[PDB]
């Protein structure tokens, strides 16, 4: 199983980004992924997550309505867009994976990541 | 035997022949499972990435 | 969601008997998850379902607690052991995680 991050770099505040994770080593529709940021020298903090179909997402309210995650099945690619960043939003943003599999039809819990990427910069 | 460790071997074995083993290691534990049986001469070894 | 840990660092020789809690604020019955996070590295998972040892960490840790009140322990501390430690809850799809515990060897 291997999970790499990339899109990373220095933004004027009130730009965008277009953050991307590829995966590899599993099947990529049947679990759900997140994406989770560590502040420079701070604690975890979760962003925003998406089960494997797609037709459920969630986001933190730091950063609801400005991001918008999403996923890609054919190429088994993990998008993350940001848009309107402001200073704070600085981090380090990993992407990662669930440890339960799910039917492709169900939508259902999340929350047990035991697989992360190596994390990507992201400053403003 | 004392080669095994194991005290799981099933019945119905015949002492005298060489039975295959495995030893799986889980950080700071070991245990020794049984897999069963091999020819005595082989030709080709296959193992796959699976 | 909130969650505290106690202590916020901790520093013991080795072989020493660690132990670190960690608490809800509300009723999470056992949803709670045990990440590690040596320096510079990504995290990884050492206990999940806040009980349940996962398969490629060894026996030296151990969790339990249920409700409003959980701990980590380490019976044995190794030098290899390190790092920041993290619980998190998933009883809430918008899921938080604490602010971490920092331990030292001596
Ligand atoms: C696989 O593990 C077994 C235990 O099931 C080992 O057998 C013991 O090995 C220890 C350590 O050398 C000895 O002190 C014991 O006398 C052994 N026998 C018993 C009955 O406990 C075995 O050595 C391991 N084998 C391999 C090839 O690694
Ligand atoms: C084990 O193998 C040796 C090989 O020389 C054989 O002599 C011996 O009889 C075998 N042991 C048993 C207990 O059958
Ligand atoms: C395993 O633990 C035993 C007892 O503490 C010790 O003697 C042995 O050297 C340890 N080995 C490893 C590889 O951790």
């Amino acid at each position: 199983v291997q999970l790499v991050e990339s899109g990373g770099g220095l933004v004027q505040p009130g730009g965008s980004l277009r953050l991307s994770c590829a995966a590899s080593g599993f099947t990529f529709s049947s679990y759900a992924m997140s994406w989770v940021r560590q502040a420079p020298g701070k604690g975890l903090e979760w962003v925003s997550a998406i089960i494997g179909s797609g037709s459920n997402t969630y986001y933190a309210d730091s950063v609801k309505g400005r991001f918008t995650i999403s996923r890609d099945n054919a190429k088994n690619t993990l998008y993350l867009q940001m848009n309107s960043l402001r200073a704070e939003d600085t981090a380090v943003y990993y992407c990662a994976k669930d440890t339960t599999p799910r039917p492709l039809y169900s939508s259902g819990w999340y929350g047990s990541f035991d697989y992360w990427g190596q994390g990507t910069p992201v400053s403003v | 035997t004392l080669v095994s460790g194991d005290a799981h071997i099933p019945s119905g074995t015949v002492l005298g022949n060489f039975y295959c083993f495995v030893n799986t290691t889980i950080g700071n534990e070991t245990t020794s499972a049984f897999v069963g049986a091999l020819p005595k001469t082989v030709r080709e070894f296959v193992i796959s990435r699976t | 969601i909130q969650m505290t840990q106690s202590p916020s660092s901790l520093s013991a020789s080795v072989g020493d008997r660690v132990t670190i809690t960690c608490q809800a604020s509300q009723d999470i019955t056992t949803y709670l998850n045990w990440y590690q996070q040596k320096p510079g590295k990504a995290p990884k998972l050492l206990i999940y379902d806040a009980s349940n040892l996962e398969t490629g960490v060894p026996s030296r840790f151990s969790g339990s607690g249920s409700g409003t009140d959980f701990t980590l322990t380490i019976s044995s501390l190794q030098p290899e052991d390190i790092a920041t430690y993290y619980c998190q809850q998933y009883d809430n799809l918008f899921l938080t995680f604490g602010g971490g515990t920092k331990v030292e060897i001596k």
